């Protein structure tokens, strides 16, 4: 849509603060849009 | 020959400014003098003997030709 | 104008972002701009306003620029300068 | 010594703005700052107020050539006019 | 003292006032483009910057402080070792095309 | 675009490599002013002569068109002599097909600028045509027969003069497409630079950099062809050709064109036929060999003192035999050219090989 998405994609970490939060803890969702970057949860 | 094919290089950075913020002929004198004296004599040496050479090669076959010209060389 | 109504009322969305709205707001420009203020700004721009903001900002202005990466091939800054005309 | 002098200079009352969104009433919001926020600076003195000067836009590049990474970045901008311009709409 | 000339001569050369090392400036036929591949990235890397800093101050007809400037006894050929096997195999596979 | 606006350039050429594009200029210059003068002249001997005088005092502007044409023959070779100059010294002739093309170049402008000297039908006009087409005459067995079919008699006369006008009106458009094979070439290696290192570690686009150098180029050169024909059109002229053709008279001072001086020199300094005429074809064709005899690990002269020295040897040698060249065949001038002569040649296939080498080894390779 009209906001971009938080990242955009195209085709990091060194300490342990930059790296919490990085572990899974829920199940996968991934989205696919028309006008946003896609995105993929968990 | 193509920009993007020509070569491998990394790790430079090039820093510029846009010709609408700068002077075109900054210490134009000031620096200007001294490095061309400074690449005349560089190359003076290179450049000036077989010139003063062939002045000399010069004005003596010249003369010696005129010389011989002449009823009492 | 339509993508910018939209973008506006939807980052608006949850209590962080509208709080975080307020916070700079008032900082930035001493009060809140509610939504309708935003609404009467967006509705009178027109193809003209359009052309003549772009023209005072872009048209003829030097750029300034940066690269990183395999870039032998981004263009010299008097192409890049040019390409403003 | 640094941050705090930093932190003395730039933490002041006038400066700073206590926001809040949702459930809530702007009369417990305000009481509650009354409470504790009420010894906050509002006076660093007159030899400190932090202000800004404004900052010359320069026509310029700056290239960081790495052919080693993938692929290239390239961020272009002309100067805008800052945030309480009616031209940003 | 032969010596003796040789650094004259280095002097007078001058590409050591353009920060070049003697091998910066050997003339690219194809056995030196092959060392040249050769070339671990750190000395692949000095060479690239080497030359760029020099061709930069020949565009401006400039030089480097004198104190920059290469020094006789400091300059090594980083790239000897690298073309001389380069030649070594092409002479071997010269000879095997004659037999 | 790519063959101009986005072509990629060494950053650091500098004006040596600007005679290239000034050379394009002269070629369009003598082409413009040449079509121009070809719609009043008349290739008959009876009124070849008769027809430029008209051009000059009668046709509007003809003087100008005329004086341009003339004076831009010699702009011509001073380029080509700087351009050639240009690349022994920065070894330039290492681009093999780019060089050797070249080298067809400069025969081809020779033969052409020789032929266009004949058009007016002044006495220079008409021995020069006697004279360099005898040069045939010196090979063996068929050369006399070669001669009197160029000139389609058993002398120089009306055959001559036409066929020539003939021939002087379509080479420079062969010299054109010749000189974009001669790009074309170049741009699959791209430019040399003056240190004679790949520049492709510093590479600019040649637009706007050098379009504009290039421009400031072509007006030094329009300036100095103007200032010759504004102000001295007949100084690099000969006022024998002023003088209508007569076969009966060979001038007793006759010389050639300026910039043919040093090879006539050379020509002349050989007191034999064919000694002397394979002399003169060696003098130019010797450049097809320089590739051959670079012994140097270093393509360019810059960084090489003892190169540089023998390379201005060379140049006032040049100097030296076109110096002599306009002198009288008389003591002690037969003696220096012969010098002279010999030096030119053992320069180029002896002296600066052996500077080549001797640099080798006083930088240990
Ligand atoms: C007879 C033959 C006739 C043939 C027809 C003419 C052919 C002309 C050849 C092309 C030369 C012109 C050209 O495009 O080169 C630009 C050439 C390069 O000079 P530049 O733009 O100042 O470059 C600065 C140097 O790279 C940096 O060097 P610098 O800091 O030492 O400054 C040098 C500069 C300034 O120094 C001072 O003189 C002060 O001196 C000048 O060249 C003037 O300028 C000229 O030679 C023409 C300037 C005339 C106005
Ligand atoms: C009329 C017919 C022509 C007459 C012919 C007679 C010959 C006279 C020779 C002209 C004298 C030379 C002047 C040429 C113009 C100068 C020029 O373009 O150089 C610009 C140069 C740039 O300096 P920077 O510090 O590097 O950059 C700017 C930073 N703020 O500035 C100077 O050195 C001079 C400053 C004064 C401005 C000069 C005027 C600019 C030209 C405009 C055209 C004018 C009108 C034409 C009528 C001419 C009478
Ligand atoms: C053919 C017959 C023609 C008769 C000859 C006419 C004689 C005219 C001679 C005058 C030539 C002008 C010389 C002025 C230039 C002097 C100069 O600056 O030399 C030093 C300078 C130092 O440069 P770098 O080593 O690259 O280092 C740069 C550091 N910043 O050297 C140069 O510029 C070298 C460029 C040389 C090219 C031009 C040579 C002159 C041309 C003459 C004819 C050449 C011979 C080929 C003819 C074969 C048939
Ligand atoms: C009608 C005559 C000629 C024309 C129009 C012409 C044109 C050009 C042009 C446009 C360039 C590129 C610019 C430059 O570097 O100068 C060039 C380069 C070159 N030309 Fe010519 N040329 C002519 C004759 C010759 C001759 C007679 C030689 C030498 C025998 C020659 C040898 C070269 C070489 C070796 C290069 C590469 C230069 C370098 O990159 O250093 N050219 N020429
Ligand atoms: C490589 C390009 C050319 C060169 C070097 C060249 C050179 C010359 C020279 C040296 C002369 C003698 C000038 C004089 O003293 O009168 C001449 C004459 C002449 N040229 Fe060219 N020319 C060139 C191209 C052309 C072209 C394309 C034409 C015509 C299509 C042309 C037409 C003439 C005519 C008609 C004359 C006789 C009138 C005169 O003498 O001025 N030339 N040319
Ligand atoms: C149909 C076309 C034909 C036959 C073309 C032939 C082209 C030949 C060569 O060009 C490639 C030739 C022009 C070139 O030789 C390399 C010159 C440097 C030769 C220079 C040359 O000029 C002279 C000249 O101009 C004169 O004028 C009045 C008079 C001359 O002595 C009396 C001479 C002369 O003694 C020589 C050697
Ligand atoms: C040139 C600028 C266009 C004028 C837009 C003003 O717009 C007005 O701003 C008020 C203050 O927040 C709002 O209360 C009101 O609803 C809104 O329409
Ligand atoms: C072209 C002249 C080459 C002569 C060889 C140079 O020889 C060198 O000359 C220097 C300065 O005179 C001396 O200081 C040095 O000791 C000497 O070896
Ligand atoms: C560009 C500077 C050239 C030097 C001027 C002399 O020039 C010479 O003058 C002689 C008679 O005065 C002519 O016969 C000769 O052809 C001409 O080249």
């Amino acid at each position: 849509a009209a906001v971009p998405a938080t990242s955009e994609s195209p085709v990091s970490v060194l300490c342990r603060e930059s790296l919490r939060g990085q572990a899974a803890g829920r199940p996968l969702v991934a989205s696919v849009s028309l006008n946003v970057p896609a995105s993929v949860r968990y | 020959r193509q920009f993007g094919h020509l070569t491998r290089v990394r790790h430079v950075i090039t820093y510029s400014l846009s010709p609408f913020e700068q002077r075109a002929f900054p210490h134009y004198f000031s620096k200007g003098i001294p490095n061309v004296l400074r690449r005349t004599r560089a190359c003076i040496l290179r450049v000036a003997p077989p010139f003063v050479a062939f002045y000399l090669v010069y004005t003596w076959g010249t003369q010696e030709f005129e010389k011989s010209k002449r009823k009492n060389p | 104008k339509n993508l910018l109504r939209n973008a506006l009322v939807s980052h608006l969305d949850g209590t962080t972002p509208v709080c975080e709205d307020i916070g700079r707001s008032l900082l930035t420009y001493g009060r809140r701009i509610p939504l309708a203020e935003w609404e009467s700004r967006i509705a009178e721009v027109d193809a003209r306003v359009v052309r003549e903001v772009c023209s005072k900002y872009f048209y003829d202005q030097c750029p300034a620029v940066a690269g990183f990466g395999p870039i032998e091939q981004l263009p010299d800054y008097n192409r890049i300068r040019s390409g403003m005309f | 010594a640094d941050l705090t002098e930093y932190l003395s200079r730039h933490y002041k009352a006038p400066r700073m703005v206590l926001a809040a969104a949702g459930g809530l009433e702007h009369r417990q919001l305000l009481d509650l700052a009354q409470k504790h926020f009420s010894g906050l600076s509002g006076t660093y003195d007159e030899d400190a107020v932090p202000t800004l000067s404004p900052c010359r836009f320069t026509g310029s590049q700056i290239c960081h050539r790495e052919d080693g990474l993938p692929l290239a970045h390239v961020a272009i901008a002309v100067e805008g006019p800052g945030w309480a311009h009616p031209d940003n709409v | 003292w032969l010596e003796g000339i040789r650094k004259w001569y280095y002097n007078a050369a001058g590409f050591n006032k353009l920060g070049l090392m003697r091998d910066d400036t050997i003339h690219e036929n194809d056995d030196v483009k092959e060392a040249i591949r050769r070339l671990p990235e750190n000395l692949y890397d000095d060479r690239v910057f080497r030359i760029k800093r020099a061709l930069d101050l020949s565009m401006r007809q400039q030089i480097l402080p004198k104190e920059q400037w290469t020094k006789y006894e400091e300059d090594k050929s980083y790239l000897e070792p690298y073309l001389k096997e380069v030649i070594r195999e092409r002479k071997e596979r010269e000879e095997w095309a004659k037999k | 675009n790519n063959a101009f606006i986005d072509l990629p350039a060494p950053s650091n050429i500098s004006s040596w490599w600007n005679f290239g594009s000034l050379l394009g200029i002269c070629l369009i210059l003598q082409i413009l002013t040449g079509l121009f003068l070809a719609m009043h002249y008349t290739s008959d001997t009876t009124t070849a002569f008769s027809s430029v005088t008209h051009i000059c005092r009668d046709v509007n502007y003809g003087w100008i068109i005329r004086y341009m044409h003339a004076n831009g023959a010699s702009m011509f070779f001073i380029c080509l002599y700087m351009h050639v100059g240009r690349g022994l010294y920065y070894g330039s002739y290492t681009f093999l097909e780019t060089w050797n093309i070249g080298v067809i170049l400069l025969l081809t402008v020779m033969a052409t600028a020789f032929m266009g000297y004949v058009l007016p039908w002044g006495q220079m006009s008409f021995w020069g045509a006697t004279v360099i087409t005898n040069l045939l005459s010196a090979i063996p067995y068929i050369g006399t027969n070669l001669v009197e079919w160029i000139w389609g008699g058993f002398s120089v006369d009306k055959a001559t003069l036409t066929r020539f006008f003939a021939f002087h009106f379509i080479l420079p458009f062969i010299i054109m497409a010749i000189a974009m094979v001669h790009l074309l070439f170049l741009h699959e290696t791209g430019s040399n630079n003056p240190t004679g290192i790949s520049s492709d570690v510093d590479k600019i686009p040649f637009h706007p950099y050098y379009t504009i150098k290039d421009i400031l180029g072509a007006l030094l050169l329009i300036l100095a062809l103007m200032l010759l024909v504004l102000f001295a059109p007949d100084l690099l002229g000969d006022p024998d050709n002023y003088t209508p053709a007569n076969p009966l008279n060979t001038p007793p001072h006759i010389k050639p064109e300026w910039y043919f001086l040093f090879a006539y020199a050379i020509l002349r300094s050989i007191p034999n036929k064919l000694g002397g005429v394979l002399a003169l074809a060696f003098s130019i064709l010797i450049l097809a060999l320089i590739p051959l005899l670079h012994t140097s690990k270093q393509r360019s002269m810059m960084f090489r003192p003892l190169s540089q020295c023998l390379f201005w040897a060379l140049v006032a040698d040049l100097l030296t035999l076109t110096w002599i060249g306009g002198q009288p065949v008389e003591h002690p001038y037969i003696t220096i050219g012969q010098l002279a002569s010999v030096l030119y040649f053992l320069l180029i296939l002896v002296l600066m090989p052996t500077a080549g080498t001797i640099e080798n080894k006083l930088l240990k390779w």
